[PDB]
């Protein structure tokens, strides 16, 4: 596997999403950059057209210049009508423009004496006689350029709209893709997560199994809005300007294409620095953090043994680090990011004066300034991002490893494939053969475990700490497999059923009962959709007192929003013995080890039993040895083995490990 | 800004620094508006027949010059501030460790441990993020801002700098809008991902029970309604998420626009030049960041200020429990005598002891026993100066427990809680605990005073391995025995700390106490009686007050309280 493949893979679903974005990018990308190319045809054909040569022309013509008494019409807009000698110019000497009313063989270092304008370009070219355009003058060799000026703004300020409108759809389908892909993401891990083993649940933490499901979900969620938003939007934008610059300059565009290792680099050196930086800040607060918790929880030894000289020292320690540290990545930050982009931005204006100065001093009359003005607008534009580029690149990795952490849940092979319930009634008999059960392996928890139950309920298996009840409760749940032997209900293994199927006849009430967040009714029918108002089971119970405390746990209050801890623990007992009646389960199994009394609700604990083992086979793992009093058969496990089989009075009247207990 | 009003003293401390970064950041920004200015004059001079190579050089070095300066300038100046930042973040996080190390439970009592750490993770990140970030992007917005627009007003027009800047601001107000809002639908969004983190913690907290009721697909069903509602909500967020980019791009364009057109304009009427126009072009694009920046500013002063109250609200305004006062000379503890003391707790509306008053002489012993809520540990937390005097009177030898410093009084006593209580360390250190890294040797006979060594050998020596962060309830009341007597305490108290062990190991742990500690006192507090037998004393509580003061003897004669009568009632 890798998890650029598997992010590939996902994004592949919602590729139509992605496609449509990265289209409307594309649109939004070229209506931008084209706006700095209206300037550069703002200036030089408009501002730097009156440099340009001007012939003689009647009055007639349109846009032609009546400067003295001779209309004047520049060569570009002279097009086939009036195509003769006789030309004309405005040159500029200073901050003055000049008229030569004659033809001008070069161009270079213009000087004016007194009515005449001398250029010189290495060779004292000549000489002529030149006038002054005073502001009204030269403003009348402009006015014919206001038309095509006001079409070209309006193209401007139309073109931004339309960007606009679709850089807002880009970003708002890029989100989309990522949320889509990120929810889609979540509901495959949580349903693969229903076909998991109890084992992978028992040898793992839950918050981290929670941490797997959501928040590396959501950082894959970031690492995506990272790539969608950042880098792709950055990648098409720089080869748009770099083609935007070609079309301008070619040179000059290669100049600028010979920052794109000077990106690469800054990218290698700040991660390399900065994810070690990051890292070890990261620890350190860490430790900072589980230091000022241990002690917070935990002062009254640190007072009460006056170590509070030695923890502050330590913390001190670990401050003096934490702040080294801090400051070698401010050192870093200081180095590039911001500074280093401010300093390749007046390279670039070096760049750019270097190359148009050299360009003019050749003396080929190849400044246009409009080119510069759009070199300088395209490359303003190429370094914003570079910082936000950098600073992705640093923290991808915290993504890559979250990544790699939901796939590896995700590509487990050893899974469950079940889901068929069971469609006929139990009638509530199990057996097992011998049933040779091992965890881990090789250490036995059940030897030879070989026992039959009919349908007389009340079947109590009891024993000493650490015996393997639960693991008869786990196997009989097919939780684990006891790869030895069989099991079987009703005279069918458990193991040529399918586990839905199996658990369909068999309810389950446990130590600590699960309160599933929610209404006291929907801890009853687990939000099962099928159970009708049938909570008069708990009434069965003899929860009646309990719904006339409360408002109405049938479905309309909710109390255990709070995990039910309000309530009480014989509350919550009760609330499970509802639930396991209402289900109307065959084999019913108590797993009820919980060494506590939890004074006189045992008593109403007791009721509730007495209303539900009837017509089942009710497994009872109850400690005290005394409400198994009448259970219909007692036996007792001890070594992962039944030692002792028989009624309680057949074992008090052999004595034994049976009797020892009793007395106890 | 109050917050930094309110952060004086961090100034006023550190003003050299302070001083030298906005007096670089001044320079810094002078030297940074030339090099638009001189790319302007490069292009005018270029039009103009007056160029030549030496022109060409000059601008040249003078731009390797400015880039040079800023570039070291800049290095100085906020390597000063953020660095100020940092340190700002050291001396507050000391000063909130410091703060803690002196506190008495009932200021945990009252301050929940998720809000101290909350205070001590987040609230000290926003004030050393103001201290540093909010004193730039405030210099910022206030005097870069206002330079380059003087800069354009004055080195290239006033008629082109407020036409083309109605644009930026605008964009900074929406900009603001945009992030209020959006912050407003992230935090929806975070609360529809944490009701999904919770659901999936219940779906695998309860997995036997789904499994066992067959619902794991109405579980699936809830958890993709949930995933969901969580798309819906980043779908909110990312709808007014997607504004930020089209409006600055749309309003930068604008003024870029403005800016171009209107230039053009005005170099037709001969009142601004072709160089002069790229030079403007340059400053609004080194305009635009001072904008965000003000947006930024606000945000995180506010945030400052409220940081800055809440920890001060848990930093100061908090004043010590317990103290010192007038230290009395007295060396060793003599004869503990409660005077008719009581004890009500802060957060209880009943007195808890009533009028208890009992003595206890040097090299005696005590056992207190009595019913579940009988202020049996109660009573020795007014030996530990934990909480407020109480009444009566508690005196060593003659002087009362409060003239008694801290110091001394914590020296003398030796203190097992009954509450295991272990620290992320090595069992080594927390032996060495009762001491503070003093010596070694007696570790091997404070383990087998405590009965510890067998215990201790079980495990690998892994340097006695390590407990809380890394094993049995006897093994760590053991340990916690064993550090208390490592202090060699004038005054041990065993607060139910065998109640772990079996009859047999407490019995002989309490015999080892007793022998080896025969001059010194020792509390013993304990629901099996069969641990107090041999003490001297013995005062059963009940409520606020006694009941059956008396010797083991005594005690059996008078009333018959558990006592081995009722040690076989459960058998
Ligand atoms: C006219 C018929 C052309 C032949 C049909 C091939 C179509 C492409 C022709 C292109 C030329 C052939 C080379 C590429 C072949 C596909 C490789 C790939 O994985 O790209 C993927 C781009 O994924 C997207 O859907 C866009 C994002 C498409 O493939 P896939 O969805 O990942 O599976
Ligand atoms: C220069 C001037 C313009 C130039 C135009 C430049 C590009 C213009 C592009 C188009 C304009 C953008 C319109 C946005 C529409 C809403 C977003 C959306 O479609 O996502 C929907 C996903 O549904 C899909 O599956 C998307 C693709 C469906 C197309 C039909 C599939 C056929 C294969 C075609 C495969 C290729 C897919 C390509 C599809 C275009 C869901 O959105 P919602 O939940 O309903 O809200
Ligand atoms: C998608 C592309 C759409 C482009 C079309 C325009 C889109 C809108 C952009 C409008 C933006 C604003 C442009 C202002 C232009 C300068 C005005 C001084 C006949 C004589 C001129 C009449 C007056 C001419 C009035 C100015 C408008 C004439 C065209
Ligand atoms: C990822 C990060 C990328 C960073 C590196 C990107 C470097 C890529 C950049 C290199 C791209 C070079 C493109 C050169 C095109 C112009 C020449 O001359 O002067 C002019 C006269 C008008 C000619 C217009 C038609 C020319 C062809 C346009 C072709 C239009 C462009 C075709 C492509 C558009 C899809
Ligand atoms: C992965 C791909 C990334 C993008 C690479 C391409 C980057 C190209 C850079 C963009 C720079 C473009 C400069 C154009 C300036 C025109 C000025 C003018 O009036 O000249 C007279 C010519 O008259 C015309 O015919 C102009 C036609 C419009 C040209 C621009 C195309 C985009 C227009 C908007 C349509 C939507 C955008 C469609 C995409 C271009
Ligand atoms: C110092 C070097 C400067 C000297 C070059 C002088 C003229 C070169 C001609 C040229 O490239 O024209 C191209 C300019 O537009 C482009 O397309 C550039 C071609 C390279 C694309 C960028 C990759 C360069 C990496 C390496 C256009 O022609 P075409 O698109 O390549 O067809
Ligand atoms: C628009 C402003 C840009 C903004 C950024 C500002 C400055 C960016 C940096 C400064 C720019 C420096 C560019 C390096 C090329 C040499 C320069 C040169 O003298 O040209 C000559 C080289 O003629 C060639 O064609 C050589 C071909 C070299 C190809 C490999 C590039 C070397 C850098 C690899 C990449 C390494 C990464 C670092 C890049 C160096 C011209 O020869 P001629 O005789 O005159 O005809
Ligand atoms: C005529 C003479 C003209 C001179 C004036 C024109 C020159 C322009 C003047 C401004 C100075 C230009 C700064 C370049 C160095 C950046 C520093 C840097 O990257 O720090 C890194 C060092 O390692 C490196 O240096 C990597 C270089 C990245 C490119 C980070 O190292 P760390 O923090 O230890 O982790
Ligand atoms: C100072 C401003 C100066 C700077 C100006 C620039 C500031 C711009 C900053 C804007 C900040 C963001 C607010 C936008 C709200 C939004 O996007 O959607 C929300 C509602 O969606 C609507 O707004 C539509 C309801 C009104 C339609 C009729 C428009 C005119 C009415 C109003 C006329 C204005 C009345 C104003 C006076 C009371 C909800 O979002 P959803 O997810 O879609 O559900
Ligand atoms: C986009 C470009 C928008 C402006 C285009 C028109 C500017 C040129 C112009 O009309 O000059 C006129 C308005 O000159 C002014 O001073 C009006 C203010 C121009 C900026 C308006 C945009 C502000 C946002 C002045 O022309 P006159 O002959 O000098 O009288
Ligand atoms: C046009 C020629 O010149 C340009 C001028 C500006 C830009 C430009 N492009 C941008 C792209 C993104 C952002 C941006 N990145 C952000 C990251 C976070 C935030 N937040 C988070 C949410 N809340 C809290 C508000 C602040 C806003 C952000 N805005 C700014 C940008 N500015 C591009 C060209
Ligand atoms: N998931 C597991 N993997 C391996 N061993 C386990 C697992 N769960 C329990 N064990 C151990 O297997 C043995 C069987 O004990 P079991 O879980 O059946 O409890 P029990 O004897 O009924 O305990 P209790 O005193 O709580 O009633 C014990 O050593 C138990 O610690
Ligand atoms: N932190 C507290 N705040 C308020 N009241 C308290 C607190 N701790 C104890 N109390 C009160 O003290 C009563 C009992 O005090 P304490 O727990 O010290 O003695 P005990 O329960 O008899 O013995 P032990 O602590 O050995 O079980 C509790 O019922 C409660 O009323
Ligand atoms: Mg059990």
């Amino acid at each position: 596997m890798k998890i650029g493949k598997t992010l590939w893979r996902y994004a592949l679903l919602y590729r139509k999403l992605l496609i449509t974005a990265v289209l409307l990018l594309t649109v939004a990308v070229g209506a931008e950059l084209t706006g700095p190319f209206i300037g550069k045809k703002m200036i030089d054909d408009h501002i730097l057209g009156i440099e340009k040569t001007w012939y003689e022309a009647a009055e007639k013509d349109k846009n032609a210049v009546q400067f003295h008494g001779v209309s004047y019409v520049r060569e570009d807009r002279l097009q086939e009508p009036v195509s003769k000698a006789k030309e004309a110019h405005i040159y500029q000497v200073g901050m003055a423009f000049y008229f030569v009313d004659q033809a001008v063989s070069f161009d270079g270092n213009r000087t004016v004496s007194d009515g005449k304008l001398t250029i010189t370009n290495g060779d004292k070219s000549r000489a002529y006689a030149a006038e002054k355009l005073t502001k009204q003058e030269l403003f009348q060799f402009y006015q014919p350029e206001i038309k095509g000026m006001v079409l070209l703004i309006a193209l401007y300020g139309g073109l931004l709209v339309f960007s606009v409108f679709f850089q807002y759809g880009q970003h708002y389908l890029l989100q989309m893709s990522a949320n889509r892909i990120i929810q889609k993401m979540r509901q495959d891990v949580f349903s693969h997560i229903q076909k998991m083993p109890i084992r992978y649940f028992d040898n793992l933490p839950a918050g981290k199994v929670v941490a797997r499901i959501t928040n590396d979900t959501e950082a894959i969620r970031d690492l995506y809005v990272t790539v969608l938003s950042t880098f792709v939007t950055s990648g098409i934008y720089m080869f748009g300007i770099f083609t935007a610059l070609f079309l301008l300059d070619v040179k000059l565009a290669f100049v600028a294409l010979a920052i794109v290792p000077i990106i690469w680099l800054w990218s290698v050196i700040y991660r390399r620095y900065a994810s070690y930086y990051n890292q070890k800040i990261r620890s350190i607060n860490s430790d900072i953090n589980a230091k000022m918790n241990e002690s917070i929880q935990g002062m009254t030894i640190i007072q009460a043994f006056r170590h509070q000289k030695e923890t502050m020292r330590e913390f001190e320690e670990l401050n003096e680090s934490h702040f080294y540290f801090q400051n070698r990545m401010l050192n870093l930050n200081s180095l590039m990011s911001h500074n280093l982009v401010n300093v390749i931005r007046n390279l670039a204006f070096v760049a750019l004066i270097w190359h148009f100065g050299g360009a003019s001093l050749n003396a080929a009359g190849i400044v246009s300034i409009g080119v510069l003005y759009a070199f300088v607008d395209y490359l303003n534009r190429l370094f914003q991002p570079i910082t936000g580029i950098v600073n992705q690149f640093s923290k991808l990795e915290l993504a890559r490893v979250s990544a790699g952490r939901v796939f590896e849940l995700l590509e487990e092979k050893n899974t469950e494939e079940a889901g068929e319930p069971a469609k006929e009634r139990a009638l509530g008999r199990v057996e097992f053969r011998d049933v040779s059960f091992a965890y881990q392996e090789g250490e036995e928890v059940l030897k030879h475990i070989s026992f039959t139950a009919q349908k007389g309920e009340t079947v109590a298996l009891v024993g000493h700490t650490g015996s393997g009840k639960s693991s008869i409760l786990n196997l009989l749940f097919r939780f684990y497999d006891a790869q030895k032997g069989d099991v079987l209900i009703d005279g069918k293994s458990i193991y040529n059923m399918s586990r839905q199927e199996l658990r369909s006849h068999m309810g389950i009430v446990l130590q600590d009962p699960y309160l599933f967040s929610g209404t006291i009714g929907s801890n009853v029918s687990l939000d099962d959709e099928r159970m009708t108002e049938e909570e008069i089971k708990n009434a069965l119970r003899q929860v009646g007192a309990e719904p006339l405390l409360k408002k109405l746990p049938k479905g309309i209050n909710e109390p255990v929003i709070e995990k039910g801890s309000t309530l009480s623990s014989g509350e919550r007992q009760l609330i499970s013995f509802a639930r396991a009646l209402a289900f109307d389960p065959a084999i019913l199994i108590l797993d009820q080890a919980t060494a506590h009394i939890d004074t006189e609700t045992e008593a109403v604990i007791q009721k509730a039993l007495d209303v539900v083992k009837q017509g089942r086979t009710t497994f009872v793992i109850a400690h005290r040895l005394s409400t198994i009093r009448n259970a219909d058969q007692i036996l007792v496990l001890d070594k992962g083995e039944i030692v002792e089989r028989g009624n309680h009075e057949e074992l008090m009247a052999l004595e034994g490990q049976y009797y020892q207990m009793y007395e106890l | 800004f109050s917050v930094l009003k309110k952060l004086g003293w961090f100034f006023k401390a550190y003003w050299l620094r302070y001083t030298i970064a906005i007096v670089l950041l001044l320079a810094v920004n002078v030297i940074e508006m030339f090099p638009p200015k001189l790319l302007g004059n490069a292009i005018d001079d270029m039009k103009a027949g007056a160029f030549t190579a030496e022109g060409l050089l000059f601008y040249i070095g003078i731009f390797f010059v400015l880039t040079a300066a800023v570039y070291i300038m800049s290095y100085f100046w906020m390597h000063q501030l953020f660095g100020g930042a940092n340190l700002m973040e050291k001396i507050l996080r000391t000063k909130l460790m410091g703060h803690l190390l002196t506190m008495s439970p009932p200021f945990y009592e009252k301050n929940r441990t998720g809000d101290l750490m909350a205070r001590g993770t987040n609230d000290l990140q926003a004030v050393s993020l103001t201290t540093g970030f909010g004193i730039l992007t405030l210099v910022d917005s206030t005097m870069f801002m206002m330079t380059i627009f003087l800069t354009m007003g004055f080195l290239i027009s006033w008629k082109l700098t407020f036409a083309a800047i109605i644009p930026l601001p605008v964009m900074a107000i929406a900009i603001s809008l945009y992030g209020s809002k959006i912050h407003e639908r992230f935090t929806e969004a975070q609360n529809a991902f944490g009701a999904l983190n919770d659901r999936v913690l219940e779906s695998v907290s309860g997995v036997r029970v789904i499994r066992a009721y067959v619902q794991e697909t109405n579980d699936v069903r809830r958890f993709n309604e949930m995933t969901a509602d969580v798309y819906q909500k980043n779908m909110k967020v990312a709808f007014i998420d997607s504004l930020f980019e089209p409006t600055v791009k749309l309003l930068v364009g604008a003024s870029y626009l403005i800016g171009l057109g209107y230039g053009a304009f005005l170099v037709f009427r001969n009142e601004l030049t072709l160089g002069e126009l790229v030079s403007f072009n340059v400053y609004l694009g080194m305009m635009i960041w001072p904008m965000f920046a003000i947006g930024e500013l606000i945000n995180v002063m506010q945030r400052g200020n409220a940081s800055l109250d809440r920890v001060n609200e848990t930093l100061s305004y908090e004043t010590d429990v317990t103290d010192p006062k007038q230290p009395a000379d007295l060396k060793e503890p003599g004869d503990i005598v409660f005077s008719h003391v009581s004890f009500t707790y802060p957060s209880s509306t009943s007195d808890n002891l009533q009028d208890i008053s009992f003595t206890v002489r040097k090299g005696q012993t005590v056992g207190i026993a009595g019913k579940t809520g009988s202020g049996k540990t109660t009573i020795i937390k007014q030996l530990l100066r934990q909480y407020p005097p109480g009444e009566g009177s508690i005196t060593f030898s003659g002087v009362p427990i409060q003239q008694i410093p801290l110091d001394r009084l914590r020296g003398w006593i030796g203190y097992v809680p009954q509450d295991h209580l272990l620290f992320s360390r090595t069992v080594k250190e927390n032996i060495l605990y009762g001491k503070q890294d003093a010596t070694d040797k007696e570790v091997q006979q404070a383990i087998a005073e405590a009965h510890f060594e067998k215990d201790l050998h079980m495990l690998p020596s892994g340097l006695e391995t390590m407990v809380g962060e890394k094993l049995s309830g006897g093994q760590k009341q053991r340990i916690s025995i064993a550090r208390a007597l490592m202090a060699n305490p004038e005054i041990l108290i065993l607060d139910q700390s065998l109640s772990a062990v079996d009859a047999k190991t407490e019995a002989a742990i309490i015999k080892n106490i007793r022998e080896n500690r025969k001059g010194k006192t020792t509390f013993i507090l304990t629901h099996r009686l069969s641990a107090v037998e041999h003490a001297d004393l013995i005062l059963v509580m009940d409520g606020g007050v006694i009941a059956e003061r008396g010797t083991h003897q005594e005690l059996l004669a008078n009333n018959g309280w558990y006592r081995e009568q009722y040690e076989r009632q459960q058998l």
